[PDB]
């Protein structure tokens, strides 16, 4: 039955809010220190952005949490926009902070932020940039070069060119969603980095070497598939048993009645509708003895992610047994075709009932380049997406950030009072975010950041330093593409994730 | 998993290796030093040794570069017998050099650099200081009796050796260059003097099942056998140990009885006078091959049981797998004696010519055990001084004859290999000052004379711990054969060497 | 919480690391210094091979769980650089920290270092030859394959265990791809022989099921039965004691084994051998009474096993007394039964021709740690290999291609500048610094014997002859005989050049307070 | 080092003065009884060496050399525990310093070990031989030295019954050790001490025979280690009855052993049996066993096994554990075995004369009541001691740690004889034996500075007669007030100095 009361409490809220900022410091574009994070659970814990970890670090604190909680409110919609509200909302509790004890504490506290908050988004759509099929691009080739922004803005190489209509297939076929949940990518380890795949359902990696498994088909054009969540192995029904002798005659029997039920547990879904049967879990020697006795197709260990995709492709279901299924809790294509690539078994699933799942393929006959595209990925995923979703496009690397806080350090001289300083502020918040990937492109920030703004007292259209580049110029003509409305997302996140604990200097906590 | 680096590990590796190359010199020679034995954690009753191996079967250390010499030195103490505590010594005579030579900045891989050459170097030397004796066998003889007890010599009791070295050379004497340990049956058995200990011409028992078996028996017929009787094995003769009805219990121990009988036939029907089993012989086929001139004992010998089928030439029942089957041992004589206090039953007209029983027998088992412990390492030099019959000088005479050769080939290799060599040979000439300083005698007089000695060179006066001093080895019962040295010039260097390519440990202890 | 700052996380991270790195430096070549392994346990063995030890040492710093987890892919494919890997990720590690503590990004030179890795790998492309072919690439295999049994185990060439080595993968090599994998032929260790008592087996062998030794010993065909389903009357690891309403019912029970013997042998016969590998081992009361019925059954062996000699075969193994087929019966070119050891029973040697899925080298050793040894060293001569059959490839140097590798990168600093002329810097020193380094672990100057091909480099190119691993004192790193897969050397700079880069992945440093706990 | 072992071997040489120097101030009656605290803390009063050093006692090296002292005399004698504790630390004055002098341990204990051999030698020279076939010598250097010391009373009365055993145990001149093993010592509880007897025979404690002889001829003497009751589940007979129909059908097997085994005593035939307990062997059936009894052997139930041992190995009568091992030969044959009730109150099974093994006597300690019993323990076991050890080293000499004095004043001029390193070595051991009589002479009270002084020379001027009287602890004769050591007594504690000695000195 807690409470910390006044400015004390009030400004020992925003440091355990900033410092986790103060990781994501530029998380974005990555470069930094990445330390390996081993919980007290023995798990070694890391992120592609900050807010994984964010998920992983839990408070006391209100105030703390709230942030992650926004970050993360942030983060699931578009899968991005978590370091941006991570740093902004936390950077508005840093900056004001010296204010605070100034005083920012009377409720002019909370005006500022929502009041100038609405002149960037009045700002946003009036200088936002719409694209469709006809119209720069196919909208193909702007998920093109919005995956050539998301993929290529990190290295990589004109893969991320290929990839960048590439990528966008399974998009197209699977666009409903921001993310990939229906469309998944395969890592493909073999073949070479210029071919890289697309399959209009899954493809399992591998699917798993048994007794007979060569003796097993590798290929269907009807599969009708039993999704199993479960194994079916030697160890499933036991081969080991006992009976008495003073003839040996039922030393083969008290075995074999144990043995047919091997066989009959997976024949009676193989008997009743099942040619594919892909179990997610161990198949063992004598149960594939009884799938290589059937000879339609057995799988274990074969991952689920592909296998509840498969269902969700397919149209059977995640089946928890080999038993008491129908034909229909089967999964369905048109094609089970396995055709190992490199050391993956890989079975093409495709010309399924729905396909709901449509997975691109990265091939790229070396680790390293993929998982770094295949990172660039869900950029262009969280993007290509996005970019169809919200075809009104805005453009980062302090593009309007830059800008904003241009016109935001020119709205300053309008507001003088107490939050004024909240303007400034408020202000180059949105200049604090590229003041790191200005480091990121090696620049310096705060120059190459006044030059943004002497540059948007010359330009000012799209004009920033973008990573992307390692340059300072128009974002969006430098092919820094995301849509406008995640800014808007973020911005009435910024200002507003910031004035929940400000408008708290009294923060009661309870044992209870 | 804490890595070691080179001088941690290795000044760990200095400290306990070469003080386990201590306590055992402290033991090295017969005046090396009686060490009252301190057990670590268990067994406070404290024998005293004047042999370190017992130390390092003892005494457990933590040390793991010192882990390593304990079984160097069980190398020694088992496969060579002596030159236990002296395979310890010398390798820690060797790191006592590596000691400079790491903090010296030699790095360690030089440091096996001459080493590796030098080993030979006083091999050779050794191979020079080797020469065969026991060409002849009267040679043999007390070649034998040179370094048969001559391995007792440090070992603690070497005053029984007069009539055990006796023994151990007659055995070995009888085995005529065919060496054979399993045709001399090894019986330590209480009972009667340590002088009482004796040699049998055949097979024996210290199992006696008693005298309700026949005792003595000529032109006996031996099965060798794991056999069993109330055990039930298999072949039914009648019920054994089953239920398979209400009753079917109860038919069990009279057709056992039956089932032990006809385990009578089948073994009887060898025509067996002595039915010898390795398990279990009920009373009732006992009794009953008692009657039928059989003599049946139980649970005899399993080295025994093993020996009586290697010597008698006997084969084992396979456990009554050869109901009628299994070929006997055959020994044209049964002799049920005493040697001792005990009677045993003796066994001749076995199969092996060279089959003997040594019998060695405690008035205490201390010495007993003590006396079986002096009675194989012998014989492990034995056969080796079968094998080869010929010595080399011990005492430190050939030691520092590999001294001042070595070393004078340290002297004209002296590229890297001396930095190891001449820090080798010096370890030669080291443990001439270990035996005397353990007989309590300046060592500098005597090695650095024994050095003119062998600088020199010299085959005979070498330094005689018996005499603490600088004395003739002629072949005079103190020059070792040069079975054991090849061995532990084979086996010391090593465990240095060894510890000298890992200084890198990496430990999760 | 704990809240580390740039440099000290990556601090923090060096503080293990290098000293990681520096017991791996000690390693380098015969040069080098074998690792000691104390387990948790207290158990004393020497080890090697960084991820071997490195899995044997218990990784709680970061740093470290990469070094098993990096050092892994590096041992599969090349099987030397796993020791070396963690010299360049420890070396070029503090190259990026000084730099990092002259003010240098990690924004900066960290590209540089893989932007020096590929122009090294690429100049290292050129160094000796890229290649090689299956008869060329055996005396690269024999100094291969002499010294690593030469280096590991013992010294010495083992012949027997050098070229059936290799031409085991060189007999698995060509059944896929022209390109073996690394479990495509299995190391069997056990120890009836001395270390040169080997077995070269194109199939994988057990011992024999032996109830009774002195029932005979006998193999036919070339085919095994390999059986879940009875060979005889199965038993399933279960007792079955002695239960017959007669004393005259026990001789009757005599006869319903031998009878299912031979019924099941016959079962057997007409499908595969007439030998069994059977999932259950049945009552050896019983199953000498078989071996009494001759035909030997292997049977006490594992259910894994079954599966194992069968698909080895690509067989299957028969589920059930009325499921015997001879498909679903294991195979051979030649089953034969063979002495494991000289003096034991005759394992059952099944040599598979029928196909080879694993071209097993059964080795057997005086003591384990040197058939380990020989295994460990066995796996790399495997190893190396694998690099050969995909590209038929080497180099040699450490110290005669990396100081050239340098020697590119060298100059090419101040060819960068701006940012990665302090990479390429950092990156040239830190690759001549494993000759250093191992130089270092030799009986020479590290700087010197690093200048003795310094000069070298200044005078030869791409040289075969660089500094010694082998410690002679001549340094040719063709006549030093030190041979390494150029693949390798290319994976390792790519493996060992990786792990600097990846401490910096994300901005993230941040913990809990909990890094490692 | 070989220093952490001589700082431990000092601690070996320190502690082992230590405690014994207990036992210094303690030599002799004169030297004082020492109350000492125990392990269970308990005062406990104690004047002899045996006693103090096993009674409280520590973890130290020395401690466990200390309590072998006293034993090794034991075994040898069991005369001399004290003595024998008094020349170690003697000795470990001896050598401590050789050490600090630069002499080194092994040339020490080579040298004492050595030195006693020499040194010892004219100990027997000094000495005089005894005639130990002759009861009187015997008994003479027996009550001699039990007048010599404590043990007269029933002494003079049992000690001719010890020689009374001894001279029967004697069959060589020189009497061999007069192992006590050819003597038995029994105790009976009622009777007196003149009850004490001496028979060929064993007498046996107890007895139990319900219904048989009590007194048997020509006695085969019979061993029932197996029992008279059917093998043990429930019961002591092998009847448990669960069923009528299956007791009829359990009737017809349980009648044997109790018959056959029981006959099979008198089968073999036997006028005796010996019998363990019934709590030693699983159960005796006295239905059975009175059967027994009624054949008329003669049934000594429930007998100890310590008396059977000495049944089994001195008067012969041979293990039968077993029907297997039961036979009439393994049996002993009495001349007369006899229950006695006689000599006071209480059974005994007499067995009256024997073929035996050796000589074989059982002495039976009797008394007015228990502690008179006890008292005649002692009375014939004191005299057996300084018997056994007359004999052992045939001749006597004279006693009261002259022979110490004596000989230390010579070796020391024999060892300055020697030279070498060793010279005073062997002096320093030479002059060890001096503060044996000077404890004595000082716990006898007054001045042991003085007497040795003189007796050493004494001894090189009267030597036997001028000693120390352990009455007068000082010079004095003990001729003149008997003092006699058998030589054993003496010679069982020479070298057990220098053993344990020669040992610890090894010892690192």
């Amino acid at each position: 039955t807690d409470s910390s009361q006044g400015i004390p409490q009030l400004v020992s809220n925003i440091s355990a809010c900033q410092v986790i900022a103060e990781a994501v410091r530029t998380t974005l574009g990555p470069r930094g220190m990445d330390k390996l994070i081993v919980d007290g659970r023995g798990k070694a814990t890391i992120s592609n952005d900050g807010a994984t970890i964010l998920k992983l670090l839990d408070v006391v604190h209100p105030a703390a949490k709230t942030l992650v909680d926004i970050a993360k409110s942030q983060d699931a919609e578009v899968g991005d926009g978590t370091t941006s509200v991570t740093l902004l909302a936390a950077e508005f509790l840093k900056q004001v902070k010296p204010y605070v004890e100034e005083g920012l504490h009377p409720q002019i506290i909370i005006r500022a932020f929502r009041t100038a908050t609405q002149l960037a988004v009045n700002k946003i759509k009036e200088i936002a940039v719409t694209v469709k099929k006809a119209d720069k691009v196919e909208q193909r080739k702007l998920l093109e070069k919005c995956a050539m922004t998301a993929l290529s803005s990190k290295l990589i190489s004109q893969q991320k060119a290929f990839f960048a209509k590439m990528v966008v297939d399974a998009v197209m076929m699977l666009d409903d969603l921001l993310q990939l949940k229906m469309i998944g990518i395969k890592k493909v380890q073999g073949g070479a980095l210029e071919d890289s795949q697309l399959v209009a359902g899954v493809a399992f990696k591998k699917t798993f070497s048994y007794a007979g498994f060569e003796m097993q088909p590798k290929k269907y054009h009807n599969p009708k598939i039993a999704l199993l969540n479960v194994e079916l192995e030697l160890k499933a029904e036991k081969d080991n048993a006992e009976i008495r002798v003073h003839t040996v005659e039922d030393y083969q029997a008290i075995v074999d009645a144990e043995w047919n039920i091997l066989y009959d547990k997976l024949e009676k879904i193989h008997h009743s509708g099942a040619k594919v049967v892909l179990s997610k879990l161990p198949i063992g020697d004598v149960a594939t003895q009884y799938f290589a006795d059937r000879d339609m197709f057995c799988a274990g260990r074969v991952p689920e992610e592909d296998l509840k995709r498969t269902m969700m492709a397919c149209g059977g279901s995640i089946q928890t047994s080999v038993n008491a299924l129908s034909a229909d809790v089967l999964g369905r294509c048109q094609v089970f075709e396995e055709t190992q690539i490199g050391g993956e078994r890989y079975n093409f699933f495709t010309g399924c009932p729905k396909a709901k799942t449509c997975t691109f393929i990265l091939r790229g006959g070396a680790e390293q380049f993929m998982e770094e595209t295949e990172r660039s990925l869900h950029d262009a995923i969280m993007i290509v997406r996005r970019a169809i979703k919200n075809d009104s496009v805005v453009a980062g690397g302090g593009a309007i950030e830059m800008e904003l806080s241009k016109y935001l350090r020119d709205y300053s001289r309008t507001i003088p009072g107490k939050q004024q300083l909240l303007i400034g502020a408020y202000a180059k918040a949105l200049e604090i975010i590229p003041r790191q990937l200005c480091d990121n492109a090696g620049f310096d920030a705060t120059n190459i950041l006044n030059k943004l703004r002497a540059r948007h007292a010359q330009g000012g259209t799209w004009y920033g330093v973008d990573i992307n580049n390692e340059d300072i110029a128009d974002n969006f003509e430098a092919f820094v593409w995301e849509p406008a409305m995640v800014r808007i997302n973020a911005l009435t996140a910024a200002s507003e994730a910031a004035c929940l604990i400000v408008s708290v200097d009294e923060t009661i906590k309870n044992p209870r | 998993a804490d890595e070691e680096r080179a001088e941690t590990a290795r000044l760990t590796s200095f400290i306990g290796a070469i003080a386990i190359g201590d306590l055992v010199k402290s033991t090295l020679g017969p005046k090396g030093m009686d060490k009252i034995l301190l057990s670590s954690g268990r067994d406070a009753s404290l024998m005293v040794t004047n042999d370190g191996a017992t130390i390092l079967k003892n005494i457990g250390v933590d040390n793991p570069a010192a882990k390593v010499l304990v079984d160097m030195s069980r190398v020694q103490d088992d496969e060579v017998g002596d030159g236990t505590t002296s395979v310890t010594v010398l390798a820690a005579e060797l790191l006592r050099e590596a000691e400079s030579l790491i903090a010296k900045k030699i790095h360690p891989q030089t440091i096996i650099a001459g080493w590796r050459e030098a080993t030979k170097a006083a091999r050779e030397a050794l191979l020079s200081s080797a020469v065969d004796h026991g060409s002849d066998e009267v040679k043999f003889r007390q070649d034998l009796m040179n370094i048969a007890g001559t391995t007792l010599s440090s070992k603690l009791l070497t005053h029984h050796k007069d009539h055990f070295t006796k023994l151990a050379v007659e055995a070995v004497l009888r085995l005529k260059g065919s060496g054979n340990l399993e045709a001399i049956h090894i019986i330590k058995k209480l009972g009667g003097s340590l002088a009482d200990s004796y040699l049998d011409e055949g097979f024996l028992l210290d199992k006696k099942i008693g005298v309700n078996q026949p005792k003595r028996i000529e032109n006996a017929k031996i099965l060798i056998a794991n056999t069993g009787m109330d055990t039930d094995k298999i072949k039914i003769f009648g019920s054994r140990v089953r239920v398979d009805s209400t009753a079917k219990v109860a038919e069990i121990e009279h057709a056992e009885k039956e089932k032990m009988k006809e385990k009578v036939e089948r073994i009887l029907k060898h025509g067996i006078n002595c039915f010898i089993n390795r398990q279990l012989i009920y009373n009732y086929p006992e009794q009953l091959f008692g009657a039928a001139g059989v003599m049946a004992i139980e649970h005899a010998d399993f080295a025994g049981v093993e020996r009586l089928a290697l010597v008698t030439g006997g084969e084992i029942a396979s456990t009554f797998d050869h109901p009628e089957l299994v070929k006997l041992g055959s020994c044209k004589l049964i002799e049920e004696v005493m040697i001792g206090e005990d009677k045993l039953i003796h066994f001749s007209g076995v199969a092996l010519g060279e089959a003997c029983t040594i019998v060695l027998r405690g008035a205490t088992q201390q010495i007993l055990d003590e006396a079986e412990r002096s009675l194989h390492d012998a014989l492990c030099v034995l056969a080796q001084t079968v094998k080869d019959s010929r010595t080399v000088y011990g005492g430190g005479c050939s030691e520092m004859l590999m001294a001042h050769a070595v070393t004078q080939l340290a002297n004209r290799t002296p590229g890297k290999e001396a930095v190891a060599m001449e820090s080798y040979a010096k370890a030669l000439r080291m443990l001439p000052t270990i035996i005397a300083d353990n007989a309590g005698y300046d060592s500098a007089d005597l090695v650095a004379q024994l050095r003119a000695a062998h600088s020199e060179g010299n085959t005979t006066a070498g330094l005689d711990m018996r005499e603490g001093t600088i004395g003739d080895m002629a072949i005079l019962g103190i020059t070792e054969s040069f079975q054991v040295k090849r061995q532990v010039l084979l086996s010391a260097a090593e465990a240095a060497e060894v510890i000298l390519r890992v200084d890198n440990i990496i430990k999760a202890a | 919480k704990s809240r580390l700052m740039g440099l000290e996380a990556l601090k923090s991270h060096i503080m293990a690391a290098k000293a990681v790195a520096n017991t791996m430096r000690t390693s380098l070549g015969p040069n080098g210094l074998d690792k000691m392994m104390v387990d948790k346990d207290g158990d004393v063995t020497v080890t090697n091979d960084g991820a071997t030890i490195l899995s044997m040492m218990d990784v709680d710093h970061q740093i470290a769980k990469l070094m098993v987890e990096l050092s892994k892919s590096q041992d599969d494919e090349i099987g030397d650089g796993t020791t070396g890997v963690v010299v360049l990720a420890g070396a070029l590690l503090e190259e990026a920290e000084q730099l990092l503590d002259r003010g240098i990004h990690p924004i900066r030179i960290a590209d540089g270092y893989e932007q020096a890795a590929r122009v090294a790998i690429e100049h290292l492309d050129k160094i000796s030859d890229s290649v090689l072919v299956d008869i060329k690439d055996t005396e690269p295999l024999i100094q291969t394959a002499k010294t690593t049994l030469g280096s590991k185990v013992v010294n010495s060439c083992h012949r027997q265990m050098a070229e059936i080595a290799v031409n085991a993968v060189l007999t698995v090599a060509d059944m896929e791809r022209r390109d073996v994998d690394f479990e495509l032929i299995k190391v069997e260790g056990k120890v009836g022989g001395r270390l040169e008592d080997t077995k070269l087996i194109k199939g994988v062998i057990v011992d024999k099921d032996f109830s009774h030794p002195q029932m005979p010993k006998k193999v036919e065909d070339a085919k095994i039965a390999i059986l879940t389903c009875p060979f005889e009357p199965p038993k399933p690891k279960t007792k079955h004691k002695l239960d017959v309403t007669s004393v005259e019912d026990y001789k009757a029970l005599q006869k319903y084994e031998k009878e299912k013997f031979e019924e099941m042998i016959q079962q057997i016969k007409e499908t595969g051998a007439n030998l069994a590998i059977c999932q259950w081992g049945f009552d050896d009361e019983a199953n000498h009474l078989l071996l009494q019925n001759n035909l030997p059954a292997v049977r006490w062996v594992g259910g894994p096993e079954i599966e194992l000699i069968a698909i080895a075969t690509g067989g299957r193994i028969v589920p059930r007394f009325s499921e015997l087929t001879a498909e679903k019966l294991g195979f051979a070119g030649l089953v034969q039964e063979i002495s494991f050891g000289t003096t034991k029973d005759k394992m059952l040697v099944i040599e598979q021709c029928k196909n080879s899925r694993a071209v097993t080298i059964f080795i057997r050793g005086g003591n384990k740690m040197i058939i380990e040894e020989a295994k460990r060293s066995l796996h790399d001569a495997l190893c190396v290999i694998r690099n050969l059959i995909r590209d038929n490839r080497v180099v040699y140097g450490g110290g005669a291609a990396e100081i050239s590798c340098a020697l590119a990168v060298s100059q090419e600093a101040d060819k960068c500048p701006t940012l990665e002329q302090y990479a390429m810097r950092a990156f040239a020193d830190a690759l001549e610094v494993i000759p250093m380094a191992l130089s270092e672990n030799s009986g020479m100057n590290p700087i010197q014997t690093m200048t003795e091909v310094r000069a070298r480099q200044v005078k030869e190119m791409n040289p075969a002859l660089g500094i010694d691993c082998l410690h002679k004192g001549t340094n040719d790193m063709k006549q030093q005989h030190v041979i390494e897969t150029l693949i390798g050397k290319k994976q390792q700079i790519s493996l060992a050049t990786q792990m600097v880069r990846m401490i910096l992945k994300i901005d993230d440093i941040r913990k809990p307070g909990e890094s490692e706990e | 080092d070989r220093d952490k072992p001589a700082q431990i071997r000092f601690s070996n040489i320190s502690a082992a003065k230590a405690v014994a120097d207990a036992i210094r101030t303690s030599l002799g009656p004169k030297g004082m009884d020492k109350m000492i605290q125990d392990g269970k803390g308990d005062v406990t009063i104690t004047n002899d060496g045996a006693t103090i050093l096993k009674q409280m006692q520590v973890l130290h090296p020395a401690a466990r050399m200390l309590v072998e002292l006293s034993k090794a005399q034991d075994i040898e004698a069991g005369d001399g525990t004290t003595s024998v504790v008094i020349i170690a630390g003697s000795l470990l004055d001896s050598c401590t310093k050789l050490l600090q002098k630069g002499i080194h341990p092994t040339i020490i204990s080579e040298s004492f070990q050595k030195a006693l051999e020499k040194g010892i030698e004219i100990l027997t020279d000094m000495s005089r031989p005894v005639e130990l076939s002759d009861r009187e010598t015997l008994l003479n250097s027996a009550t001699t030295s039990l007048n010599s010391k404590v043990v007269s009373q029933y002494s003079s009365l049992l000690s001719p019954m010890s020689v009374n055993a001894v001279m029967k145990v004697i069959d060589p001149a020189t009497a061999t050790s007069v192992d006590l093993r050819d003597i038995k010592i029994v105790k009976k509880l009622g009777g007196t001490i003149d009850d004490c007897e001496l028979v060929e025979g064993l007498v046996l404690t107890q007895k139990v025979s319900n219904s048989g002889i009590t007194r048997v001829e020509k006695a085969k003497i019979g061993l029932i280690q197996f029992c008279l009751s059917a093998p043990k589940t429930d019961m002591d007979n092998q009847i448990v009855v669960s069923d009528y129909a299956q007791m009829d059908r359990v009737l017809r097997e349980e009648r044997a052993y109790i018959l056959n085994l029981v006959k099979q005593i008198k089968k073999t035939g036997c006028n005796v049996l010996l019998i363990q307990k019934s709590i030693l062997r699983d159960a005796l059936s006295d239905l059975a066993l009175h059967f027994l009894n009624k054949m008329k052997i003669m049934v000594i139930k429930d007998i100890e096994r310590e008396d059977i041992e000495f049944i089994c190995k001195t008067i012969g009568t041979k293990p039968v554990a077993h029907i297997d091992q039961f036979t009439a030969d393994m049996l002993g044959s009495a001349e007369l075995a006899e229950e006695v009730n006689l000599n006071g109150s209480g059974k005994l099974l007499k067995i009256t004369g024997c073929a035996s093994p050796g000589k074989t006597v059982t002495i039976v300690v009797r008394g007015s009541n228990k502690l008179v019993i006890e008292e005649a323990e002692r009375s014939i076991h004191d005299a057996l001691c300084v018997i056994r050890c007359l004999v052992k080293k045939r001749a006597l000499i004279a006693g009261g740690g002259a022979p110490e004095i004596e000989l230390a004043l010579r070796l020391t001029e024999y060892s300055r004889t020697l030279s070498g390193m060793e010279s005073y070595c062997v002096r320093a051991f030479a002059d060890a034996m001096e503060v044996i009589p000077s404890t004595l002479a000082e716990n006898a009270g007054l001045n042991p500075i003085s007497t040795v002084t003189e007796l050493r020379n004494r001894h090189a001027q009267g030597e036997k007669t001028a000693g120390i009287n352990v009455r007068k602890g000082g010079i004095s004769n003990i001729l003149e007030e008997l003092v006699v050591q058998p030589l054993l007594v003496s010679v069982s504690a020479l070298t057990l100095a220098t053993e344990t000695v020669r040992s610890i000195l090894k010892i690192d």
